[PDB]
């Protein structure tokens, strides 16, 4: 071995650069993700605005059906162009098959055309990790993530980015199975996580939501800021 | 090939006591016209297997090509190994067939002879590749005037000798000169037999014509 | 060759003749026209026999396949659009097929049908075949939502004797098929000179 | 030394080091010579047994090509086996396309051009094989032909190919070479290959001998070298 | 040494080391032999197991109603080359009607290897095949080696320690032309106990006999058909 | 290999049938011998089956 | 213009017995108003539990008869052993279907055993479709051949006949009385007949001649 | 140096494929065991998170009606075998209305377990354990990623591995049990994994030609763990 080239194996079992992309990953900003009962909820962090632009070109959430949710971490043309096959494949599933898209198969349609792009003859691959959230069987909500390795991975919430481990401990240290969701609870959930965020500026927070049946929804930071002050409101009830 | 140019016309083949004789004659006629009326319709195939056709001269001086490539590779593997007569009747239907299959045939109609380990060898390939063994054989008008006089004589003894055969040969070609239209007093015998392939010049018929002295 | 499908509130009614002629020839009586592609799901043989059974055996490969990759067992709708979509890819080079297809779905009850025309659409009551109309008239007599298991019997078996009775390219034993909800389960294989004797009186 | 890599590459003083290998790696291989008379060419190969494994009629390097060409190749075998049958190949062209039998020239340069095509570019190696081509013909005589692992074909009276080519040659050029027929040539190449290497380095050798010229009638085959046996019978005389 | 990499590079002194490269990795198979009668070829070769519980790696494998062949070295481009010689054989029992000579086609075996010998891209097979066949002229026992030059012998043994089992067919190669298949076979297993360490003794699971005859179709044998060919024999000379 | 380590392949092959206490040597003490010159192997063996 | 088919003629009969299935066939071989051949048999053995016939045009019986050996050649050496009856009836279909846009003109039945040692008979049609049938007749005779049966093997059409199982000797004296009188009336049947019975113990022949017009 | 799957050693051998035997060690472990009255298959999940939903994590997936399958080390290698798997078991009843049998499957496999070639892609890094009812009853079967494919009575794979055999050949022989070769396999189990047994990490697959279909057992596998 060596870190050149994808192709070989290290003397002690290992492929380098499969670890190696992931830390693009691990070095990006962050976005979570959790599902309550009905209502399902994730967002992105750090919007960083500097001052002399427009942002809604810059969205890191977007859709490609009118079920299903995105996110992503790592960089972000690689996220184009992933979106960009993941609409069109999401189509054509729809040409055939009369269904609206279960989850399951577009995530297995990213991770597959993750492996087999990363198999290839020097083909860099995708430096990416995407949350992949819907809601179709019932309504019955999933979220599941992906790797640059190509292993969808089904969760119950997620935190991505930079110092996930402090993000996920807070959704572990939290996470209650009651009740329910409580559509409150769960707004209530990302106004702690987003709380729990790396730097939690009040500013930078961008959240979107779906109750299994509507449509992406976008918030405005007065609502946010009120939840900002009840959370506020709760941590003085804790003295 | 679509449509045939230049036909040739009727092959005669028929086993023997260890030997096969086969005799054709040596005309190339052009609709009517009989355009080429000294040529060889027979290729002596190395020691033992013996080939005359019919149809289309053109795709047999091909089949000639073919086969004398083929059997000079075998012959310089050194081996010590040949092509048995069946091998290369199953090689020519399987040529044929696939020839059929793109729609564009081989006008043809070949007749294999040979004589290999004891055992003789009289093969037939139709252009549609309909293919089988016979111990008579009678193509094109052949097959309606001189199939049964081949059948019969075999019905009444059905083992010959090589001089009975030859004069049966002699009179079926005899017949043939008297009413069909595509032929002509010129044909080659042709015989194997362990002891090699010989080719015999080119013999005549003996013709009779006293029924023209009535009415 | 005569078929007939039609749903109903206790599932849905599949029957066909066994009668499959060459010409003015009867090859057989006994081909079993109606195709069990899975457990739940019942293709038939309406118009031509290799490509109905191929092009079916096809579909139940993909079936299989689609169910292995998502574990979760496909529509109905799904499947007579995987084979119309199939089919369609030779229009015009002469493919004669016209099958139906029938299954229970998350939504309950399915039947749909494909053409090798190509005309795949949802319905209620269907009938194939060379004397099809017949069993329309008789089916459009007895058909109703609210009718019991053994009406529907009755009305479907009564449908391929009168269709067998007066076409020609009909007859042979008649195939029933009750789909459930939880599965198909043949209900019986009846001869047309015992329906005969049994309803002529 | 260098720069030695690739087949493509050049040295600081203009050659090719592969092509320079690939010549000294046919020098490891056994003794092949070669000799023609006024009416045919005779071959003949030092062909040696392993120990005691072989079964003496096995991997002949008298190869024949067409119906009156034949090789006597020598150096790495399986690479010889290819380039006999693209030279049956070649040959199978001309007599197909033009019904008659190949020229030893032409022959000889279109293989010289296919051993030159692989030593040109860098995917590929240059052969490791040099063998000797004879022919004869009634219009034409006979006609000994020489392939190296570049591509230099041109013609001789003699050749040898293997360990002791000098050494071959030394004595082959001392025979008179015009007015002997090709039986007497027989026993002088059995001589020829019988003085090399009796004994020495290795234990045992066994001769081939093939055989072109107008007694065969244009024909190429091996000798009967069963018949007249006349190696031994003077091969045991020559050793004194 | 930096010239010791491709299949492309000559040597400065000629020889292409990755053929010798894949002669030492033939050499590190398990043993096997084959020997042929005058009207008789088997060929014996010897099996092992991953563990005690698991089941032993094959080794003589069926091809055609008179070719079989053994084999060492790797299995992939065994089973790569077992479909190529599947497939050359019933191309020309299809095209020819008639079985195949053993020699032309282990001239195109050798024309096979030889593309992957010369070029770059691919490796030389690691393959160790002791072939058995029937033309009209009687049995044939040829051997092939990575370096694509076939031999055809009357006596070999390849893979690992097969040495003094090359000194056994030595000392009975005069006396193998005559006999039957009985006692045949077992010299050939006293060839094969001789290719094992003198501590342990060959038993039934461990070995396999694939016998093809001049009226005889090839067949292969595994401890049910060779428990009658374990038995006629003595202890080693201890 | 140089004469000195023929010479290490004739001792080591000696001791090798030392191991087992042999009174004369054998064909494959001598290919031991070799390996163990060389560096050692087992072999361990895999994919040759 | 050049046509690719041309009628062949041959009449192929087979019955499916409690453990038999006895398969036989005429071995005239002919073409408009000729004959090529008295002998051509329409029978080819297999496995030791299958024999196909093929009638139709020749050519493509021929052709189809080595592609079906080299299947079974490599389904023998992929997966140790030999297929089923069923499963070569499904791979015959699988191959006139991968020919349906240039058809085979070709008849074919296939006899044989099932795993549970019972007779099966497996019909055909020139595009690929089969079903398991007790008894069939393909070729010029079938017209001429299957009412009989109806009458004999099915006991069709009758009153107060009760159902015998058909015994060894019984399927032997109708296969050769249906050739008799099936000959009587064809032009495309004579000269032999090829009866080739499948039992539980390996295939069996028997030659029997017919008039010799 | 070694550097490539186009070059042997000076003493063997590949140095690719040995780097892949070496990627075997990382995976989790897994144990599987024949007896004549099925085949029995047990694997550890190694749970990372209480979000990590444990249904979600494949081992052992479904093949045919009555073969099942577990994978080790990659993932991804193992998905793609197990689509191809999938694919031409389908194939085989498609062409032939009979179930494809457990060593012709995993021919099928092998035939390109190595077909690695990149021109003229690398070598999978994925040992699979094979387990079904043919006509000769049940079967087990062990492959590599090199192809080299064999019949094993009871294979263990994975991490520790070594012991597993070891304290496996302790307790096998050839006239097991079924419920005996179940707790057999789970002791052997709680010997190799860190954490405790309980319902959520190990899975069962137990397939019997009387019982062919579901080759699983759901929350009765608490039941087997709490009889320990």
């Amino acid at each position: 071995s060596y870190d050149r080239a994808i192709t070989v194996f290290s003397p002690d079992g290992h492929l380098f650069q499969v670890e190696y992309a992931q830390e693009a990953v691990k070095k990006g900003s962050t976005a979570v993700g959790v599902r309550g009962r009905d209502i399902v909820v994730l967002g992105v962090e750090k919007k960083s605005v500097a001052k002399l632009q427009d942002e809604r070109t810059v969205r890191k959430i977007c859709a490609l059906d009118d079920n299903v949710c995105m996110a992503f971490a790592g960089l972000t043309a690689d996220a184009r162009i992933v979106i960009n096959r993941a609409r069109v494949e999401c189509q054509s599933h729809r040409l055939t098959v009369e269904d609206p898209v279960t989850v399951e198969y577009i995530t297995r349609y990213i991770a597959s055309l993750k492996q087999r792009y990363t198999q290839s003859n020097g083909r860099r691959p995708f430096g990416i990790s995407a949350l992949i959230v819907g809601f179709d069987f019932d309504g019955t909500p999933r979220l599941y993530q992906t790797d640059p390795s190509g292993t969808y991975h089904a969760w119950k919430a997620n935190a991505i980015g930079r110092g996930a481990k402090s993000v996920r401990e807070f959704l572990e240290k939290n996470y209650t199975d009651e009740a329910i969701e409580t559509d409150d609870l769960t707004i209530k959930l990302v106004i702690k996580a987003l709380l729990e965020v790396v730097q939690s500026g009040g500013k930078n927070i961008e959240l979107a939501v779906m109750r299994r049946d509507q449509s992406l929804k976008i918030l405005n930071p007065e609502e946010i800021e009120k939840y900002v002050a009840e959370i506020e409101k709760e941590k003085e009830e804790n003295e | 090939t679509q449509n045939p140019m230049v036909t040739g016309t009727s092959v005669l083949g028929v086993k023997f006591e260890g030997g096969v004789v086969i005799a054709a004659d040596m005309l190339g006629s052009y609709g009517s016209l009989a355009r080429f009326r000294n040529i060889s319709r027979i290729m002596r195939v190395n020691n033992s297997t013996m080939l005359g056709a019919s149809g289309d001269y053109a795709d047999f001086q091909y089949l000639k090509q073919v086969l004398g490539q083929m059997v000079i590779d075998e012959e310089l593997l050194g081996d010590g190994h040949s092509y048995s007569p069946r091998a290369i009747h199953s090689w020519l239907t399987r040529a044929m067939y696939s020839r059929r299959s793109k729609m564009n045939p081989l006008w043809n109609t070949m007749v294999i002879g040979g004589y290999a380990d004891g055992e003789s060898f009289l093969g037939y390939v139709d252009m549609l590749g309909v293919a089988y063994e016979a111990p008579s054989l009678a193509t094109g008008y052949g097959a309606y005037l001189a199939q049964p006089l081949l059948r019969e004589v075999l019905e009444k003894q059905p083992v010959l000798s090589q001089t009975e055969a030859r004069d049966l040969v002699e009179r079926c070609m005899r017949v043939l000169y008297y009413r069909d239209a595509r032929s002509y007093n010129r044909f080659q015998i042709a015989t194997v037999t362990e002891k090699g392939v010989e080719i015999e010049g080119p013999l005549s018929t003996e013709t009779n014509w006293d029924i023209a002295h009535m009415i | 060759t005569t078929t007939l499908a039609f749903k109903f509130r206790h599932g849905v009614i599949v029957a066909a003749d066994s009668r499959a002629t060459a010409g003015a020839y009867i090859a057989s009586q006994t081909v079993k026209k109606v195709i069990e592609i899975n457990p739940y799901l019942l293709g038939t043989m309406a118009g031509g026999a290799a490509d109905c059974s191929f092009w079916e055996r096809l579909l139940a490969r993909q079936c299989r396949i689609y169910e292995l990759r998502n574990k979760e067992r496909i529509s109905v709708a799904a499947a007579s659009k995987l084979l119309a979509n199939m089919v369609y890819q030779y229009k015009g080079m002469g493919l004669s097929m016209g099958t139906m297809i029938c299954g229970w779905d998350k939504r309950g009850p399915g039947l749909y049908y494909v053409d090798s025309e190509g005309n795949r659409i949802s319905g209620a009551t269907f009938s194939v075949g060379s004397g099809s109309v017949y069993a329309y008239g008789v089916m459009d007599r007895g058909y109703s939502y609210d009718l019991e298991v053994e009406q529907a019997y009755d009305l479907a078996r009564r449908a391929i004797y009168q269709a067998t009775y007066r076409d020609a390219y009909s007859g042979g034993a008649v195939n029933l098929y009750h789909v459930r909800e939880d599965g198909w389960i043949r209900v019986s294989s009846d001869n047309v000179a015992d329906l005969h004797e049994k309803y002529s009186g | 030394t260098g720069y030695d890599l690739s087949a493509s590459t050049f040295s600081p003083d203009g050659r090719v080091f592969q092509v320079e290998y690939a010549m000294k790696a046919v020098e490891n291989s056994s003794t092949a010579i070669g000799i023609r008379c006024k009416d045919g060419v005779v071959f003949g190969v030092e062909k040696l047994v392993l120990s005691k494994l072989y079964e003496e009629g096995s991997n002949k390097r008298l190869f024949n090509v067409d119906r009156h060409v034949g090789m006597a190749v020598a150096g790495l075998l399986a690479d010889a086996r290819s380039l006999a049958d693209i030279a049956r190949e070649e040959a199978s062209n001309f007599r197909s396309n033009f019904g008659y039998n190949i020229p030893l020239k032409h022959l000889a340069d279109r293989v010289a051009m296919y051993v030159h095509a692989y030593t040109l570019y860098s995917a590929v190696r240059p052969f490791g094989c040099s063998f000797m081509l004879g022919s004869y013909s009634v219009n034409d005589g006979a006609q000994l032909y020489m392939i190296d692992p570049s591509g230099v074909s041109y013609g001789y009276w003699g050749c040898a190919i293997g360990k002791a080519r000098q050494a071959a040659k030394t004595e082959i050029e001392k025979l008179q070479m015009k007015e002997m027929t090709c039986r007497d040539i027989v026993k002088e190449v059995a001589k020829i290959i019988y003085i090399v290497h009796d004994e020495v380095k290795d234990k045992a050798f066994e001769l081939e001998l093939s055989w072109v010229g107008e007694l065969t009638n244009g024909r190429h085959e091996i000798v009967p070298k069963d018949i007249r046996e006349e190696a031994e019978k003077y091969a045991k005389e020559s050793l004194k | 040494n930096q010239y010791d990499n491709d299949v492309t590079v000559w040597s400065p002194q000629g020889r292409i080391h990755q053929i010798e490269y894949a002669m030492e990795a033939v050499k590190q198979g398990s043993a096997t032999v084959g020997l042929k009668s005058k009207t008789h070829a088997v060929l014996v070769a010897l099996k092992r197991a991953q563990s005690e519980l698991a089941a032993h790696q094959k080794k003589i494998l069926h091809v055609d109603n008179h070719i079989g062949i053994s084999i060492a070295g790797l299995t992939a481009d065994a089973r790569l080359l077992c479909n190529f010689m599947r497939q050359e054989c019933l191309d020309s029992r299809f095209v020819f009607d008639r079985p195949l000579p053993v020699s032309r086609l282990v001239s195109l075996i050798g024309s096979k290897t030889q593309i992957p010998t010369q070029r770059y891209g691919r490796r030389p097979y690691g393959v160790g095949l002791l072939i058995a066949g029937y033309d009209d002229m009687g049995p044939h026992i040829f051997q092939t080696c990575p370096s694509a030059n076939y031999f055809d012998c009357r006596a070999m043994s390849i893979g690992a320690r097969s040495q003094s089992a090359r000194t056994y067919l030595e000392r009975h190669m005069s006396e193998f032309m005559e006999c039957n298949l009985n006692e045949l076979v077992k010299h050939g297993l006293r060839a094969l106990r001789e290719t094992l360490p003198a501590e342990q003794d060959l038993t039934t699971k461990n070995v396999s006999i694939g016998i093809v005859g001049k009226d005889l179709e090839f067949t292969i044998y595994d401890d049910d058909d060779v428990s009658p060919f374990l038995e006629g024999l003595e202890e080693r000379p201890q | 290999f140089n004469g000195a380590q023929c010479k290490a392949v004739c001792v080591e092959a000696g001791m090798i049938a030392l191991r087992r206490g042999a009174t004369e040597l054998t064909h494959e003490d001598y290919m031991e011998g070799i390996l163990e010159v060389q560096a050692k192997k087992k072999a361990n063996l895999q994919y040759y089956a | 213009r050049f046509s690719p088919y041309v009628f062949n003629g041959g009449t192929i009969l087979a019955i499916a017995g409690e453990d038999f299935a006895i398969v036989a066939s005429d071995t005239r071989l002919s073409e408009g108003f000729s004959i090529h051949t008295r002998d051509s048999p329409k029978c080819y053995k297999l496995t030791d539990k299958t024999v196909i016939g093929c009638s139709g045009f020749h050519g493509d019986c021929l052709t189809l008869t080595k592609i079906i050996e080299a299947r079974l050649k490599m389904y023998k050496h992929s997966n140790n052993k030999a297929m089923t009856t069923g499963a070569i009836a499904a791979m015959l279909s699988t191959i006139l279907y991968s020919r349906r846009f240039f058809p085979y003109y070709v008849y074919n039945i296939i006899g044989g055993l099932d795993e549970e040692g019972k007779g099966a008979v497996y019909s055909f049609d020139p595009v690929g479709s089969y079903q398991r049938d007790s008894f069939k007749a393909g070729g010029s005779a079938s017209a001429m051949l299957q009412p009989l049966l109806d009458n004999q093997v099915g006991f069709k059409n009758m009153q107060n006949v009760e159902h015998v199982p058909l015994s060894l000797d019984r399927a032997m004296r109708l296969v050769k009385d249906v050739f008799i009188s099936a000959a009587e009336r064809d032009v495309y049947t004579g000269d032999a007949l090829r009866i080739c019975i499948v039992t539980k113990e390996g295939i069996r022949e028997e030659t029997v001649s017919l008039r010799k017009d | 140096y070694d550097r490539g799957v186009n070059t042997f050693s000076p003493e063997g051998r590949l140095f690719q494929v040995e780097y892949a035997i070496e990627a075997i060690k990382l995976g989790s472990t897994a144990i599987g065991i024949q007896t004549s009255e099925g085949v029995c298959l047990a694997v550890e999940k190694r749970i990372t998170s209480p979000l990590m939903e444990p249904s979600s994590i494949e081992k052992i997936v479904e093949i045919d009606a009555h073969i099942g399958c577990a994978m080790s080390g990659l993932i991804a290698d193992a998905k793609t075998l197990i689509d191809k798997a999938r694919v031409e078991t389908q194939n085989h009843w498609f062409t032939y209305n009979e179930t494809m049998t457990v060593e012709s499957v995993t021919q099928a496999v092998s035939n390109l377990a190595l077909q690695f070639g990149e021109e003229d892609s690398r070598p999978f890094g994925v040992a699979l354990l094979f387990g079904g009812v043919d006509e000769k009853g049940p079967q087990l079967f062990h492959m590599d990623p090199s192809g080299t494919f064999v019949q094993c009575d009871a294979r263990a794979i994975g991490s520790a591995s070594e012991g597993a055999q070891s304290s496996l050949q302790e307790v096998y022989h050839k006239s097991m049990t079924l419920k005996e070769a179940i707790k057999s396999s789970l002791i052997i189990l709680k010997q190799v994994m860190e954490e405790k047994l309980n319902a959520t990490n190990i899975e069962l697959a137990t397939v019997q030609p009387g019982q062919n279909f579901h080759m699983f057992t759901k929350e009765e596998l608490e039941e087997v763990i709490k009889d320990i």
